[PDB]
């Protein structure tokens, strides 16, 4: 299995600034198994979220459960059983930034990992041992699913 | 009345812009007039066209003004390292610790290709790897990164990661860059200070 | 004096610089030939004395 | 023997305006015929020229010598002179309609699915594009919809074919940074581009503009030569406006408009500014008025005046650009810097 | 409009022509579009070789 | 849901207070995961279907169901521009005393449309001015002005002091050649009004020229356009998310279109209902209501065309659309023979 | 008797001055729900740095009139308001801001922005491409030096002046500057005796 | 000078239909309905009809004859 | 002051060195009541497009 | 000389094809654009014009797999021959029913 890092996340806030964009939004996600923050900006046009949601996330290196990570090309028409067949919400990103917490200066032990699906930024921040796997320069599938 | 006082505010920008086209334009001639005679020579000594030598080097360093990246400076290190470390990730070399990278910058400084090269440039390239390796170092002791290279989390080597390959990279783009960036002989200089003052 | 020399509109305002909310804006309009106008801003409000266009 | 043969394709030529400022009025390109009856160039060379195509006259020389006609295609190229040498800002760089439509492009709010976005990236493949490979980009959101963003097809302009050794990189901030975000903000004004791939950011004036230093074409042309980035401009040249036709931008009557709040706003900010100069007209004529130093008690007056018309005009125009709403063709042109500012806005 | 100002520093030269200016995007920075008409007149001396 | 709002962007164009979404087609295979958009000629010759719903002389207006907007624009740019028609083209005068410019005459002359069928002529080829019998036409138009021998001591009025002062397109005389008389009978050859306004004239002055025509389309030159206007819509499918009754009806149906949104009594109360969204012309008006915003939801239908074509009078508007298919048939065939040339 | 093509110069009555960049077909303008194409684009972005609100005022002016059949007025510090003409407007069915639903006539697809059309009363200037396009030869020269002369109706040549000089010394084309202003200008072989001079 | 016969926008014939609008002129119809009952439905012909200035006969009051 | 457009009622026995003249004139729709003082809708300089 | 073939590169490559029409416009070219695009083996399809005073255009054609990018050119060609001539009998035939309807 390519999966680098999967959690349940809840919403707390929708947009903190104000409804700048119609389409994209900045949701705000706190996870209940870790305290692993999440910032990321999702399409509320073709996938509508609320405030109460709770959805399950999934960041793999690929898209293939049986660990071929044969990703020079992705062909939408063909049809093969892969791991956005569980899931509602699949984003194609590569990781642009790995930075360390500059609150803590001294015995830091918290990280943030910045993707950019497409010019949609996501920020997830939380313990080192969490994000192992994340490098830089590394193009990754984000699979979001919401849950009752 | 509104209308007329914006017509007043109109009127006056006009004969302004007027008057200053004139007088920049007899300005401008006069400069060029004057300053036609310089020309940057061989032998990096600026003189006039009687053999008299009005600059021992241009600008005090011999840089040009076209081809200055940074705020009247030759080169951006920071943007210049980031560039580096973009085009160049090498993913199956270790990261370097603060000694590590300043034994690669002196083995690196002290071959034949940077004797020629300016001291004061040389001067700001240690200045400039003295304050990354400091700042790897301040990382490293935030998060108890060890130099062996035996750290479980090797995200944590993710924050500040450079190899020597990056680093003769870095080095040799900013030579190339200095030495392409200098005062090129026979170009007319005064006449491009003349036109850059006058415009 | 501070006092004194801040008899100007711009306070609480955003700028490029250092986004400090004291700030001090003037406007020209004093050139033909350029079509937009001119802008002068200047933020000190943390001691950092800007002067742009 | 001599052939006097007539101007063809690829021939050395000049081209200048007659009011010479500096060095950059005049210009050694490549000529082409066309069937017109004037002198066409790209707009992007507008600004060394100082043209705005109302009406002005140019003049178009040839050279008659071999070596004349060499050293104007090698020092008074075109490539060669996207730098004014007074500071090394880039000249040659987007100008209306082109930063426009770039930061129109590079919203957050454009999806584009496989046919419009195919479309954009062919709308380019002209000329010595047409031996290359299109290298279409793999699409962001894929399982609800397959929609491609329009940063990839901004950043399909910097690398178009797979051989292409472009790799852009750039991380500078915007005109509307908010200065806490740090790649983060609200707005989505940090630019940051890695490996000719815009990541955040939207394309403005302080990145595409010929303002000043971080030019994505001035980092071309300092890291990769001359040629990728006139490829590049030409390509943005040969995209933005086609995509800007396709989706369309207007201004009219109703985007100038005020509102109710803030006509309201005007008001009070109105009579408490003609309240307070009515005092001190009242505490300068009838009583003793605080005089501010260095200057007399109507200089004082003058000063008092100035300053409560303009945080009246401060105060309006920020009233004014808050109720706004987005999507405005005026304020759409003035956060890109394209034209106009947020002082015109706040007039007119 | 002495000898020196007029017919020594700035003269008037031949082979050269003066148009009005109009927007096209579809050519390169480094192009420039010319007329048919003027190229016509605008003539260049090429030597014949192999 | 997110079906919904998947089926309203695959099917629907919503119209928002600052912009338009949805508008780009994108019912294309690979673009949606739950739908298989492939090529599939039976299903489009399933959903496919035409309605006219108005046809008198000179005007069309039809609704084609499953087309796209892409063949609709080719639809709609062949028959502004590649159906040829007949329009004047040559003009020689013989002593031409008038005060309208000769080059102004032949301008308009030449905006004078003709009812010749042009499937019944052939291009002319490249040079060949005097023109052979297949490939032109020609008109004779003399008109001598004078004064009226028999009016009023006064006449103040020019149509009593003056006889022919008026040259209207009525005065065209068509001059057969060859065997054109045999083949076309005598009135079908003529203008197409009959009563436009040449140009005026005062005694003394005289009008002697003659006009070659010959078949050309609408891009070379307007002149040869055979539709005034002609174009396509989008039709509209007002939809009412919550049911407004009251004074609020009334206000609903007054900004919009008055044949759109009808008021009923069904209780003793006005509701306001969609009764027929054609007559609509989304006006935008109900964004000034604060309140009657987001009780409305206006929309268009993707795959809905209404195609109105006024045409100038040379040939039904019917037989416009059938050539402009059969060009569009015939230049598929010319590139599929190429193709085949080529390989 | 001319047409208008690339290089004529247009006003609209407000200082907007310009000059005709393309000339593109029926098919290719875009149309309105009515059928109409424009006849004149204008650039947009010429109206935030002009702030020429008078135009679109004068725009909706002459829609509302042209849909009502009237003739309103522009009188300066007063004539019809934006409320009448809006009502207007509003009145035949129309948008009460000009802006209407257009659909794009290359692509065929609706446009995200609706367009602002409206009857502009736009008035041709006498600047021509035709009259000010000028090409210069060998041609004659003038009796006392022998160079090109001035002006066009003269047969005259074009002008390096003292500027074009400063910008062809501070580029440092020695050659060009000799071919243009010794070469093909004013060139001339004289005999200069080694002993006297 | 004259009226011209296609309309600059669209292109319907209205040269035909000046002088019958110059009728609707001596009768008491208005501009507004006139042009509505000549079947001027888009305003562009509206525009032609109406803004279009007749100063053929001022020029032929000038002519030779 | 430059604006092309027609001159007069005599504009035709008129020989002048240079004249242009507009085939089509139009009045504006948006005429000022200047315009009707000077009587320039009558002679109109350019096109309502 | 109307339709000309054109390969990416030196190398012949029969996966990417440009295709150059001459005296056309906008419109058969998006028609056909419209009518391949739903072809399940074409990854790029994208039509352009060189320039507006010539009469020219550029269509690209980048398949998935080993496809000669030719062949889905004649489909389309196909496909919108037939779509034509449907869309004309269907004209034809409301025509004649609502000329038998209204009299
Ligand atoms: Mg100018
Ligand atoms: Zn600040
Ligand atoms: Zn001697
Ligand atoms: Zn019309």
């Amino acid at each position: 299995a390519g999966i680098l890092f999967e959690d349940i996340f809840d919403v707390k806030d929708i947009d903190p600034e104000g409804k700048k964009f119609d389409r994209v939004s900045r949701l705000h996600c706190e996870s209940e198994s870790f305290k692993m923050d999440l910032i990321l900006d999702v399409n509320i046009q073709i996938y509508p979220v609320d405030l109460g949601d709770k959805f399950r996330l999934v960041i793999a290196s690929t898209l293939y459960e049986d660990g071929t990570l044969d990703d020079g090309e992705y062909n939408p028409t063909d049809d093969r059983p892969s791991r956005a067949d569980q899931f509602e919400y699949v984003m194609y990103g590569k990781v642009y930034r790995i930075e360390g917490d500059e609150t803590s200066t001294e015995a830091a032990t918290r990280l943030s990992a910045y993707v950019s699906y497409g010019g949609l930024l996501m920020r997830l921040q939380g313990d080192a041992n969490n994000l192992h796997g994340f490098e830089v320069d590394s193009r990754v599938y984000l699979l979001m699913k919401k849950l009752a | 009345t509104e209308f007329f006082f914006h017509t007043m505010a109109g009127r006056e920008g006009l004969v302004d812009t007027a008057v200053k086209t004139a007088e920049t334009g007899y300005m401008q001639r006069r400069l060029v007039k004057s300053l036609e005679d310089l020309c940057s020579q061989y032998d990096l000594t600026v003189r006039s066209s009687t053999g008299d030598i009005i600059q021992f080097i241009y600008g005090g360093d011999g840089l040009d003004p076209a081809a200055m990246e940074g705020k009247d400076e030759p080169l951006e290190f920071k943007r210049v390292l980031d560039n580096i470390k973009a085009v160049f990730p090498c993913p199956s070399e270790p990261a370097l610790s603060k000694n590590e990278l300043i034994l690669t910058t002196e083995s690196i400084m002290k071959k034949s290709e940077f004797l020629c090269c300016q001291d004061s440039f040389l001067q700001e390239i240690k200045k400039f790897i003295k304050g990354v390796s400091e700042k790897i170092k301040k990382t490293r002791d935030k998060y108890g990164i060890n130099d062996n290279g035996t750290t479980e989390p090797r995200v944590l080597y993710q924050l500040d990661r450079i190899t020597p390959t990056q680093v003769e990279k870095f080095l040799e783009t900013c030579r190339d860059k200095y030495m392409r960036a200098q005062m090129e002989p026979g170009s007319a200089v005064g006449a491009l200070c003349a036109q850059s003052i006058g415009e | 004096g501070a006092a004194a020399w801040e008899n100007v509109d711009s306070t609480a305002e955003s700028c490029p610089k250092c986004e400090h909310p004291r700030a001090y804006f003037m406007q020209l309009q004093t050139r033909s030939a350029d079509e937009p106008m001119t802008t002068f801003y200047k933020c000190c409000n943390a001691q950092c004395g800007h002067r742009w266009r | 023997d001599i052939v006097e043969r007539h101007l063809i394709d690829g021939d050395v030529v000049l081209f200048n305006r007659q009011p010479s400022l500096h060095k950059l009025s005049i210009m050694a390109h490549l000529a082409r015929v066309k069937p017109h009856r004037t002198f066409r160039f790209n707009e992007c060379v507008c600004t060394p020229y100082n043209a705005d195509f109302d009406g002005d006259e140019m003049n178009l020389h040839l050279p008659q010598t071999e070596e004349a006609k060499a050293e104007a295609l090698v020092l008074m190229g075109t490539k060669a002179n996207l730098v004014t040498p007074r500071n090394g800002e880039p000249l040659i760089a987007a100008i209306q309609d082109f930063l426009t439509g770039a930061y129109l492009l590079t919203l957050k709010d454009t999806f584009f699915d496989r046919a419009k976005a195919c479309q954009i990236i062919a709308s380019i493949l002209v000329g010595k594009d047409e031996k290359i490979k299109v290298r279409l980009p793999p699409p962001t959101i894929l399982k609800p919809v397959t929609l491609w963003t329009g940063k990839q097809i901004f950043s399909v302009i910097l690398r178009p074919s797979d051989d292409n050794p472009v790799r852009a990189n750039l991380r500078t901030k915007g005109k509307q940074y908010c200065g806490k975000g740090e790649d983060l903000c609200a707005n989505d004004s940090y630019v940051t581009i890695q490996n000719s791939e815009l990541m955040s950011g939207s394309m403005d004036k302080g990145t595409l503009g010929s303002g000043s230093k971080n030019n994505i074409f001035y980092i071309l042309l300092r890291d990769w030569g001359q040629n990728e980035a006139a490829d590049a401009m030409s390509r943005l040249a040969r995209l933005a406006p086609v995509y800007l036709s396709n989706r369309g931008f207007s201004i009219g009557i109703g985007d100038v408009t005020p509102g109710q709040g803030l006509l309201k706003a005007k008001y009070e900010l109105l009579n408490a500014g003609y309240k307070k100069c009515d005092e001190y007209i009242e505490a300068l004529n009838t009583g003793k008025l605080q005089q501010q130093p260095g200057c007399t008690a109507e200089e004082t007056l003058e000063a008092l005046i100035l300053k409560e018309l303009s945080v009246i005009r401060d105060h309006a125009g920020s009233a004014c650009l808050r109720e706004l709403d987005k999507s405005n063709s005026p304020l759409t042109m003035a956060l890109c810097g394209s034209k106009g500012s947020f002082i015109n806005i706040s007039q007119m | 409009q002495g000898r020196f100002r007029g017919n020594l520093s700035g003269k008037r030269v031949d082979f050269s022509g003066r148009t009005v200016i109009s927007p096209d995007p579809n050519l390169r920075i480094d192009e420039v579009a010319v007329p048919v008409h003027v190229a016509k007149i605008l003539t260049f001396p090429e030597k014949v070789n192999k | 849901a997110a079906s919904q709002a998947v089926e309203e962007m695959r099917s629907r164009v919503v119209l928002g207070e600052f912009g338009v979404r949805n508008v780009h087609t994108t019912d294309f295979p690979g673009n949606y995961s739950g739908y298989d958009d492939a090529w599939d000629q039976d299903r489009f010759e399933k959903n496919f279907r035409v309605d006219v719903v108005h046809m008198d002389e000179n005007s069309l207006e039809f609704d084609m169901v499953g087309i796209d907007a892409a063949i609709a624009n080719a639809f709609r740019r062949i028959l502004l521009a590649e159906v040829p028609t007949m329009a004047v083209e040559k003009v020689l005068v013989y002593n031409n005393t008038s005060i309208v410019q000769d080059e102004i005459l032949a301008h308009r002359l030449g905006l004078i449309p003709i009812h010749a069928d042009p499937r019944l002529f052939e291009y002319r080829n490249q040079g060949d001015e005097e023109g052979t019998e297949i490939d032109t036409l020609q008109f004779r138009l003399q008109v001598r002005c004078t004064r009226n021998p028999h009016a009023a001591k006064d006449s103040s009025d020019p149509n009593e002091l003056y006889v022919n002062h008026k040259v209207y397109t009525r005065h065209m005389t068509w001059i057969p050649l060859g065997n054109q008389a045999d083949l076309f009978p005598e009135g079908t050859i003529r203008p197409v009004h009959d009563d436009i306004l040449i140009a005026q004239l005062r005694p003394g002055q005289e009008i002697d020229l003659l006009m070659h025509c010959v078949k050309g389309i609408g891009k070379d030159h307007a002149k040869f356009s055979p539709v005034a206007t002609a174009s396509y819509r989008l039709l509209p499918d007002i939809t009412l998310l919550e049911p407004v009754e009251g004074e609020a009806a009334e206000e609903l149906s007054r900004c919009f279109s008055p044949g759109v949104i009808e008021v009923q009594e069904v209780q003793g109360k006005k509701v306001a209902r969609v009764a027929n969204p054609r007559l609509d012309t989304f006006s935008r008006e109900i964004f000034r209501n604060e309140k009657l915003k987001k009780v409305v939801r206006l929309a268009r239908v993707r795959d809905h065309y209404i195609f109105s074509v006024e045409s100038t009078g040379v040939l039904p508007p019917d037989v416009l659309v059938s050539e402009a298919i059969k060009v569009l048939m015939g230049k598929c065939r010319r590139f599929l023979d190429e193709l085949d040339a080529v390989q | 008797t001319r047409r208008p093509e690339i290089g004529d110069k247009f006003s609209s009555r407000h200082g907007q001055k310009g000059v005709c960049g393309l000339i593109v077909p029926q098919e290719d303008m875009p149309f309105c729900d009515s059928g109409i194409c424009p006849d004149i684009i204008m650039n947009p972005h010429g109206f935030p740095s002009r702030m020429t609100v008078g135009k679109l005022i004068e725009l909706l002016a002459g829609k509302a009139g042209v849909l009502d059949g009237r003739f309103h007025y522009g009188t300066a510090f007063g004539g019809s308001k934006v409320k009448d003409v809006c009502e207007d407007l509003v009145r035949h069915g129309y948008n009460y801001l000009g802006k209407d639903y257009v659909t794009s006539g290359i692509t065929g697809e609706p446009l995200e922005a609706y367009i602002y059309f409206g009857p502009v009363y736009y008035q041709k200037l006498k600047h021509m491409v035709l009259d000010k396009m000028h090409a210069r030869a060998r041609g004659p020269r003038a009796v006392l030096t022998r160079q090109p002369t001035e002006g066009r109706s003269r047969d005259g040549g074009l002008r390096l002046g003292e500027m074009e000089r400063d910008c062809l010394i501070g580029y440092g084309a020695s050659m060009l500057l000799l071919e243009r202003l010794m070469i093909s200008s004013d060139a001339f072989e004289v005999d200069v005796c080694g002993q006297c001079g | 000078m004259i009226i011209p016969v296609r309309c600059f926008t669209c292109g319907k014939i209205v040269g035909n239909k000046w002088e019958a609008y110059l009728g609707l002129l001596q009768a008491e119809y208005t501009e507004g309905d006139a042009l509505d009952a000549l079947g001027l439905k888009r305003y562009c012909c509206r525009r032609m009809l109406l803004a279009h200035v007749d100063l053929i006969e001022k020029l032929l009051n000038y002519a030779p004859l | 002051k430059q604006a092309m457009g027609t001159i007069g009622y005599n504009q035709r026995n008129r020989i002048d060195t240079l004249m242009y003249l507009l085939a089509y004139p139009q009045k504006p729709m948006v005429k000022t009541k200047t315009i009707e003082l000077i009587e320039f809708e009558k002679l109109p300089a350019g096109q309502n497009a | 000389k109307t339709a000309l073939e054109m390969v990416q590169a030196a190398g012949t490559d029969r996966h990417c094809v440009t295709f150059v029409l001459h005296e056309e416009d906008h419109t058969l070219g998006n028609s056909l654009r419209y009518m391949i695009m739903k072809n399940p083996e074409v990854e790029f399809c994208g039509y352009t014009t060189t320039h507006p005073s010539e009469s020219k255009i550029n269509l690209r054609i980048q398949t998935r797999g080993t496809l000669p990018a030719v062949e889905p050119f004649q489909r389309g060609l196909n496909e919108l021959m037939n779509v034509c001539q449907h869309v004309l009998d269907k004209f034809e035939a409301s025509i004649k029913d609502y000329k038998d309807q209204k009299a």
